[PDB]
């Protein structure tokens, strides 16, 4: 069930640094921001559609350096 | 560490991605790249922090029209009633693998790709196959070349599973058995090859797992000229898609000090990519740079 917890990583890793980008906007930080959700599972296919939204929407706001 | 290459000089590399389904790979490789390479390099701000975001629309357009051409199965071909190809499955997942990082990519499209891949395409002796070749010979590059094929392909698709790993590891149990076997098929050959090119990608192939040692090793160092650059008598574009595949190995094998006449040699060709018949080299000299850019110290 190690693959439980490492789900569970993952997402917890997506979180933070999609809420890391919120609080930056670097170039930097989206491209962590976006490959962490990218490897969230699909089991957790909401809070991952939640969290690409979130990124889409920090992104409409306009990256600086 | 080297001077970093003018942003300038890749304005040309944000392409609107068009056609059907290898064209849209042909636009698609460029703009990817070029954002990867400026994003390391971090050349955005003196060159225009907004132009990234509208490369990266680009990005997302060429995705989805990518998805056209998914297949049932989760294979890639021009059409998608066309018998699906091995090598633009495997290109797709690798230039989706770097796009990770840019937009949004539904793993199961990538994974269910790389899946296929293992499960359709791959001989019991770890050898990967191409029954249906794309339309677009020049878009491959060095591995338009019928001379060890089998060694150049399996590389090839190889690098491929490799660079998606991470993303497919939870839902594609037989990666790792998978890429083992490809590993395998490489190794018992390697000392065989002949060309230059196959030595360079079949051997960041094995560096990426730890099997470019001993006398593979040696034999991938001795066949660089002037300990610089892999080339063959051939167009030159493969050559440096080939001596790219060679730095990226070189990284992968930490061996900085064999890394500084390779990168100046890259440099020096002032091979800015675009153009017909330059997607492999394009894609590759700018994985490799960039790649450069981050490790080397």
């Amino acid at each position: 069930t190690d693959a439980t917890i490492k789900k569970e990583q993952k997402l917890i890793q997506a979180q933070n640094l999609v809420r890391e980008f919120e609080k930056t906007h670097t170039v930097s930080a989206h491209r962590k921001a976006q490959k962490a959700v990218a490897l969230v599972s699909f089991e957790y296919k909401v809070k991952k559609m939640v969290l690409q939204e979130r990124i889409d929407n920090v992104l409409k706001q306009g990256l600086v350096r | 560490g080297s001077r970093s290459t003018d942003a300038e000089r890749l304005k040309h590399l944000i392409v609107t991605p068009s056609g059907a389904g290898e064209q849209n790979m042909i636009g698609m490789t460029p703009t990817v790249i070029a954002v990867h390479y400026l994003d390391e390099t971090e050349q955005w701000e003196k060159f225009g922090l907004e132009k990234r975001q509208g490369a990266l629309e680009l990005i997302k357009k060429g995705y989805t029209q990518q998805l056209a051409f998914r297949q049932p199965s989760s294979a890639f071909a021009a059409f998608v009633k066309r018998a699906p190809s091995t090598w633009l499955t495997a290109y797709v997942v690798k230039v989706f693998s770097l796009a990770v990082n840019l937009i949004a990519i539904d793993s199961q499209v990538l994974c269910g790709a790389v899946k296929w891949l293992i499960l359709e395409k791959q001989k019991p002796d770890g050898v990967f196959q191409e029954d249906a070749p794309v339309i677009h010979q020049e878009m491959i590059g060095g591995l338009r070349n019928n001379n060890e094929k089998d060694m150049a392909l399996t590389a090839f698709v190889l690098i491929s599973l490799q660079e998606a790993k991470d993303i497919c590891e939870e839902q594609v149990n037989s990666l790792p058995g998978s890429i083992t076997k490809a590993g395998d098929f490489l190794e018992a050959n390697y000392m065989n090859l002949q060309r230059s090119y196959t030595v360079a990608i079949a051997g960041y192939a094995l560096a990426q797992m730890g099997r470019l040692k001993g006398p593979l090793l040696n034999k991938f160092l001795t066949t660089a000229k002037d300990k610089n650059r892999w080339e063959d008598p051939g167009k030159q574009l493969y050559n440096v898609e080939a001596t790219s595949y060679a730095l990226l190995a070189l990284l992968q094998l930490k061996d900085f000090d064999f890394v500084p006449p390779v990168v100046r040699w890259l440099n020096e060709q002032r091979y800015y990519g675009g153009g017909y018949g330059s997607t492999q080299a394009t894609f590759m000299v700018f994985q490799a740079l960039a790649q450069y850019q981050k490790d080397a110290p």
